[PDB]
């Protein structure tokens, strides 16, 4: 079977440099054209360029032009991506294509190796209750998580006990650092009644914070 | 011995359309043995001459046989920046056919292929290209391996290493058992040669129309060369597969190489992984020895043996005097792993210029007393000068040194009769195995049917 | 006493000369019942045998035509005389043998034809520039061996389609060096220049226009040059009574015989001449290259001596075809031709320090031995050819007939020859087995068994029928 | 280059419907188009190449088709898996250039949100910021506008969003909303409120609280 292993996910400074890899499984990298793509959510999908492993000779998308720099090594069976400079718009998913049958195609992709840019130091979060105001049926809950570096984080209420009717939501990246924020729905008679943590886990600075909601 | 000259049957095609060229016999789903006939300048729709295969069936009065068709229109497709271009002008579809299975792989050899961009080019240059054909479902596929789209200016700046522009993929062909088809490519690499390999199924699976460059993962082709020696050898020439290394898992490939060590000609027998295992060099510079290989048993131990031909040997007589004629050699596999030895036989022409030689087909066992047997072509030999076919028989000891029987061409002067052979199938179902003889030059075949001993 | 000739006992002339060569036969009445009448000559006079009645024949040679070796070849045409004799008439009787001899001579001053047969190919450019004053300094050193000079040039390169010539893009079609930053010819296969001449300036001004083209393979289509050249007498323009000199210079491997199916072309060649009045090989691009063998036959049929003039890249190759084709010399050449001159004079000597004999038209029942004396009077058994000759000498061969039994036809005539040599030797053999009585026999003999038989020769035969 | 418009942008749809997506080139590009998917938070998957063949292992009920410069997927009965992203990719140039994309959600009956306001925390306070926070749970469809109000005044600078994907059970979707201010200036003002613009009401659903009052 065809696979493409891609790198894992990297975490570079901006101005530095980074080498993606992508290694050829069950198959020769010698045989087809291997491309790289850049995903990001508003901007989508973009063609930096590709490579023939069989001889070394690249395309490039101008606009990629200075900082992509695609090579390939036919020993290791393994194509690389080299970025340079980086910067904010960097940020995003890469992805490393080749063709099935077609010569001129893109049918078979690597999973991703996610890159972020960032000057931000391994800060840990900061966790706070988020307590409703001083009536109906149903009550909700809150927990944010706010200014840590990097990501991800891991987020449970009563150590995976009240798993059902919950919502984390995704991080947003705020000032070089990401903010994080969970909501939890009970009936009224649950709440204050059952004691009711938030339990975060940021394992990059290793911190385990849980602060229990308490009402006002 | 015992093949039937008197009632022969005689199959024809177009006038000037060189039917006959090359043949081979077909069964289909249900074992009912069939003619693959090509036909290498039938006119296309433009008028002008591409080629065309015939597929006849077995009547004893022969006559006309119905086309196999094929797509005969060039072709275009503007992608990634560049334009793919296939001329099927003068390409010779049917310049040599192959049948395995239900399958019909009919080549081209001389279709040429162009890649424009912009102001550059890869060069119009005969790649070759072979059509496969079900002919019971209708399935259509190609394979044409050395179609590249690599500009001409970089095959100057690295040498001219790894060029295969001028491959003429299926000069020769054959399908292992198994269903790898192979493919012979004298111009390969820059007229050194190649060679091409691919399962049909995946030739089949991996096809879609109009894409013109498309990969065939499981195909294996051959490897460049810095040797001299192998310079304008036409690597593929000819080509054979048999078993000559004992494993019985593994299928070997015999490549015929008629100009090989400046024109000395050489015969290789390799592994799967074209790793070469052993090497017959030729006798006589410009005898073109390998221009012709058979694979058969004829001495009945179970070890497949080889016949190299080399139609323009020149036999020395009297006088210091040379007589081109042709020669044939047998090799006899030994016991065990072991290279091939000295020609255990050496079988040469009588007419001048006759090209004893030419052809080589086995026979299967003719006369069925135990032994393979084979015949041998002299395309322009006998005392008329208009063609021979000569039957060797199979013994203990190799191969007899005098024919059992001679087929003299039933065509008129220049049919060259013999230029194409094929044996080895019982075509009317009589339990003895019949041979089909090509007349190009006559735009027929005659089929010889083996009758029992008298 | 008793001999072979008497013990044998013999019925008549004819079984009495076939016996041996020393028998004879006596035609006389007046001789004993006893008496043999198959003897030796002596015995049977010495039996009072009547001398005109002796059928005796004696194994003969005498010479028909006997012209004496010409010292100039110069001069006359047709008129040189380099064997000799020309013409002898032999006669033989039954199991006998007679001896002859022939002279050879490498006459002075004969007349030479050159043709000068070129590679025109991209990798010849340098050299077509060492040759342009080639024809007169050519002629300043030919000068020297012979009076009869005639120079022919004629160029080559390979056959123009597909994949041997570049087809794309258009303008390569017209101009071959498209791509590079030059322009040469259009690809031709073979085309004729200069018919042989003896004004040498118009080798040296043709030279000077010509220019070369360009093709894809490194191997070219000389060959097929080389068959034209031969087969193509008229507009060549080999003189009959002539050194014919093929010079063929090339700094590539060559096409040969069944390479011509990579572009198709599977067409034995016909070795039929196919230059036209635009003086090209029209057949180049449907014709296959010919094959060694088709090439000996007509380099020999029209007494062409073919010399390889080659690079030292390639002189190998062309040593070993040269032993394919005899009579064929190798030179090496320079990258540039520079040496090309000297080659051609050396080439030429080399081709005339041979004299081997050739018979053509022997009879089966006639055996030949010859006796070479090459060099200074020195007989050298078993051989019927000389070497390390120079112009002007002069060989000679002792030859013997023999004869086995007596053939059906009483005459018979073949031939002795020098390879390439215009002249020969027509050995006219006559069988004398019968005896000349016989012309004068009586049918159905009273004396003969009341004329069941025939009277011949002095004894009773039985006629036809018995 | 190439422009692919790629429409339409998403699409809300059932199990077992018909659908078709389009792409249309800036010129033509003779069928040397792609189709890709996308699972969410996944790679990517290749369905088709030039135009109409599929890749090897795609079911047989995607299908291409098109001409020129206009070319149509096309899922017979979708299945609970069609669900993802997909985009068509031009190789008839150089450089290659994608479609926009378009996202197959699935459909469902109209569900307004669940809103639900958080003022700033003890410790949040006690540090020197600010954040209230505004969740929107469970509606359908998608679009949705949350605003804010500082004394019933709008406020724009500073509002921090976050959505998630269509929810596994229910099928609906839900919104965070987080405004950030200092300590000093969330003390300047007392009403602090959220407005929610659904298409499930023409009134905006709002919730609110003051500062200090409790
Ligand atoms: C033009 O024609 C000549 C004459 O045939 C060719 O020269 C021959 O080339 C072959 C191939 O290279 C040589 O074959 C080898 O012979 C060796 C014996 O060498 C002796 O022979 C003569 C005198 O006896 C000497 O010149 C020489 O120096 C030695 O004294 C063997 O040792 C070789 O065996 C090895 O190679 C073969 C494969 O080639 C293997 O199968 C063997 O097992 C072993 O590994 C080899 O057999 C031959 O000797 C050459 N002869 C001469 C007289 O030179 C030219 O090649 C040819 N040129 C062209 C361009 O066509
Ligand atoms: N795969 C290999 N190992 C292999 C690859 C290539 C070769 C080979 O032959 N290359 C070519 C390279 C070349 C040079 C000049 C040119 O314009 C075009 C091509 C070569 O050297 N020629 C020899 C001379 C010949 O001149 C043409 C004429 O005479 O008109 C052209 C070919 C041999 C072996
Ligand atoms: C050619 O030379 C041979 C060698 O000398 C001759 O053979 C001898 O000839 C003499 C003639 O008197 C005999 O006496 C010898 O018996 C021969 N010796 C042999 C045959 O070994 C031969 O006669 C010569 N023939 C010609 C035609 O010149
Ligand atoms: C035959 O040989 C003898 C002696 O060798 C010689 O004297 C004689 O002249 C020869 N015959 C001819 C015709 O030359
Ligand atoms: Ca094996
Ligand atoms: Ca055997
Ligand atoms: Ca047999
Ligand atoms: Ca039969
Ligand atoms: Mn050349
Ligand atoms: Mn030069
Ligand atoms: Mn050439």
């Amino acid at each position: 079977e065809v696979q493409l292993q891609q790198s894992g996910a990297e975490l570079v400074k901006p101005g530095a440099s980074v080498k993606l890899s992508c290694t050829a499984s069950g198959f020769n990298i010698k045989d087809t054209y291997v491309h790289w793509v850049k995903q990001r959510p508003e901007q989508g999908l973009e063609w930096i360029g590709r490579i023939d492993p069989a001889n070394g000779y690249t395309k490039y998308d101008p606009k990629f032009q200075g900082k992509a720099t695609i090579t390939a090594d036919t020993s290791s069976n393994t194509a690389y991506l080299q970025l340079s400079s980086l910067t904010s718009e960097d940020t995003a998913v890469y992805y490393c294509v080749r063709p099935l049958y077609d010569y001129y195609a893109m049918d078979y992709w690597g999973q991703g190796t996610s890159v972020t840019v960032s000057s931000a130091k391994t800060t840990a979060p900061s966790v706070y209750p988020l307590a409703p105001v001083c009536t109906g049926s149903s009550v909700t809950l809150g927990c944010l998580v706010k200014g840590y570096f990097p990501e991800p984080v891991t987020l449970t209420w009563n150590s995976g006990s009240l798993s059902s009717g919950v919502h984390t939501f995704p991080a947003v990246l705020q000032s070089d650092l990401y903010t994080l924020s969970s909501s939890v729905t009970v009936t009224s008679s649950t709440w204050p009644s059952q004691s009711i943590t938030c339990n975060v886990a940021h394992p990059a600075s290793s911190t385990k914070v849980d602060k229990k909601i308490e009402p006002r | 011995l015992n093949l039937d000259p008197v009632q022969l049957t005689f199959y024809a095609g177009p006038n000037g359309s060189q039917f006959g060229f090359s043949l081979d016999f077909h069964k289909d789903s249900h074992g009912r043995v069939a003619i693959v006939v090509g036909a290498p300048r039938t006119l296309g729709p433009s008028q002008e001459e591409t080629g065309g295969v015939f597929l006849c069936p077995w009547r004893a009065e022969g006559g006309q046989c119905p086309s196999l068709l094929f797509d005969l229109r060039d072709e275009t497709r503007n992608v990634g920046s560049q334009t793919l271009q296939t001329f099927k002008a003068r390409q010779g579809l049917g310049a040599s056919v192959v049948s395995w299975s239900d399958v019909i792989v009919a080549c081209a050899p001389w279709q040429h292929w162009n890649v424009l961009e912009k102001t550059e080019e890869a060069e119009k240059t005969p790649v070759g290209s072979c059509f496969l054909a079900q002919p019971e479902s209708g399935r259509r596929a190609e394979y044409s391996p050395c179609r590249g789209n690599t500009l001409s200016r970089i095959y100057v700046e690295n040498d001219f290493s790894w060029d295969k522009r001028y491959c003429e993929a299926g000069f020769s062909s054959v399908v292992t058992q198994a269903g790898e088809l192979v493919l012979g490519a004298p111009g390969g690499y820059y007229f050194l040669g190649l060679l091409a390999q691919a399962p049909v199924a995946d030739i089949f699976s991996s096809y879609r129309p109009g894409i013109l460059l498309w990969h065939v993962s499981s195909q294996s082709l051959s490897f460049d060369s810095s040797n001299p020696e192998y310079f304008d050898g036409y690597w593929g020439y000819s080509v054979a597969v048999g078993e000559f290394d004992g494993d019985l898992n593994t299928t070997e490939y015999v490549v015929g190489a008629p100009t090989w060590s400046w024109t000395l000609g050489a015969v290789e027998i390799l592994d799967s992984y074209y790793q070469r295992l052993h090497r017959l060099r030729g006798e006589q510079m410009a005898s073109y020895f390998g221009h012709s290989v058979a694979v058969t048993d004829v001495n009945g131990d179970g070890r497949h043996d080889l016949l190299v031909g080399a139609p323009l040997y020149m036999e020395s007589r009297a006088d210091r005097k040379l007589a081109e004629v042709g020669r044939v050699y047998l090799f006899l596999q030994p016991r065990g792993p072991h290279a091939l030895g000295a020609p255990s036989l050496l079988l040469t022409g009588t007419q001048l210029y006759g090209r004893f030689g030419s052809a080589i087909a086995p026979l299967g066992d003719l006369d069925r007393d135990g032994y393979n047997d084979i015949a041998v072509a002299a395309p322009y030999g006998g005392p008329s000068g208009r063609g021979q076919v000569l039957v060797f028989l199979g013994q203990s000891e190799g191969l007899r040194s005098r024919p059992s029987q001679v087929l003299d061409s039933p065509f008129p002067t220049g049919s060259a009769f013999g230029f194409s052979l094929r044996g080895a199938v019982d075509i009317d179902d009589n339990g003895y195995p019949d041979l089909i003889v090509g007349a190009y030059g006559a735009n027929q075949v005659a089929v010889y049917r083996a009758q029992p001993v008298v | 006493g008793p001999n072979i000739c008497t013990t044998r006992g013999v019925s008549s002339c004819q079984q009495c000369l076939a016996v041996s060569p020393m028998c004879a036969w006596c035609s006389d009445e007046a001789l004993p019942l006893g008496s043999p009448r198959c003897d030796l000559k002596e015995n049977l006079l010495k039996d009072n045998c009547a001398p005109e009645s002796i059928e005796f024949p004696v194994s003969e040679a005498r010479v028909l035509e006997d012209r004496p070796l010409s010292d100039k070849g110069s001069g006359d045409s047709s008129q040189v005389t380099q064997v000799s004799p020309q013409r002898i008439a032999l006669r033989l009787r039954p199991d006998d043998s007679k001896n002859f001899s022939i002279q050879v001579r490498q006459v002075e001053d004969y007349p030479v034809d050159i043709y000068y047969l070129m590679d025109l190919s991209y990798s010849m450019k340098d050299d077509l520039w060492s040759i342009q004053n080639l024809g007169t300094k050519l002629a300043t050193q030919m000068r020297k061996l012979t009076s009869n000079l005639r120079i022919g040039f004629g160029a080559f390169v390979d056959k123009p389609v597909s994949p041997y010539m570049y087809i794309s893009p258009p303008e390569a079609l017209e101009n071959p060096c498209y791509d590079m930053k030059t322009t040469c010819l259009p690809m031709f296969g073979y085309k004729h220049v200069l018919t042989l001449t003896d004004q040498v300036t118009r080798f040296n001004e043709e030279v000077k226009k010509q220019s070369v083209s360009r093709n894809r393979d490194a191997p070219e289509g000389g060959f097929d040059a080389i068959m034209q050249a031969t087969v193509c007498d008229e507009k060549i323009g080999w003189r009959n009574d002539a050194s014919h000199l093929l010079v063929f210079t090339t700094d590539a491997k060559t096409h040969i015989a069944l390479d011509g199916r990579l572009a198709g072309i599977v067409q034995p060649n016909d070795g039929q001449c196919h230059v036209g009045s635009d003086n090209h090989y029209s057949a180049s691009t449907t014709m296959d290259y010919p094959s060694l063998g088709l090439m000996t036959e007509k380099l020999s049929q029209k007494n062409i001596n073919l010399i390889f003039a080659v690079t030292e890249n390639v002189v190998n190759l062309y040593q070993n075809y040269s032993e394919l084709i005899p009579g064929t010399t190798v030179g090496v050449l320079s990258m540039d031709s520079s040496n090309v001159l000297q080659l051609i004079v050396d080439a030429y000597g080399k081709i005339r320090s041979k004299v081997e004999l050739e018979v053509r038209d022997l009879p089966e029942e006639l055996s030949l031995s010859f006796n070479a004396t090459c060099l200074n009077n020195e007989v050298i058994p078993g051989l019927k050819s000389c070497m390390g000759l120079k112009i002007g000498d002069t060989v000679s061969f002792s030859i013997e007939a023999k004869v086995r039994g007596c053939p059906q036809e009483k005459e018979k005539s073949f031939t002795i020859k020098p390879v390439g040599f215009k002249d020969s030797l027509i050995v006219q053999v006559t069988f004398d087995c019968d005896c000349a009585c016989q012309a004068q026999a009586e049918p159905n003999s009273h004396r003969c068994n009341n004329g069941n038989g025939t009277f011949e020769c002095g004894v009773c035969r039985c006629g036809p029928g018995w | 280059d190439i422009l692919m418009t790629q429409s339409p942008s998403s699409m809300s749809v059932s199990l077992g419907d018909t659908v078709s997506i389009t792409c249309h080139a800036s010129q033509g590009i003779s069928s040397n188009i792609g189709w890709l998917q996308q699972k969410p938070g996944k790679s990517f998957m290749g369905l088709i190449y030039y135009g109409t063949n599929l890749v090897d292992g795609v079911p047989s009920r995607f299908s291409g088709s098109g001409s020129g410069a206009d070319y149509s997927l096309t899922i017979s009965s979708l299945d609970s898996e069609d669900f993802a992203d997909y985009y068509c990719v031009q190789y008839a140039q150089l450089p290659y250039t994608f479609g926009g994309g378009t996202k197959l959600e699935i459909k469902r009956a109209d569900a307004a949100p669940t809103v639900s306001i958080f003022p700033p925390s003890s410790e949040q306070l006690t540090s020197g910021g600010a954040s209230v926070v505004c969740f929107l749970n469970n509606f359908y469809p998608k679009d949705i506008n949350v605003k804010w109000k500082i004394d019933g005044s709008e406020r724009q600078n500073g509002v921090l969003n976050s959505w998630t994907d269509q929810d596994s059970k229910d099928s609906t979707y839900s919104m965070s909303s987080t405004l950030t201010l200092t300590k000093d200036e969330y003390e300047r003002h007392n009403s602090y409120t959220c407005e929610a613009t659904h298409k499930t009401s023409t009134s905006p659903i709002v919730k609110s609280f003051n500062r200090n009052e409790c």
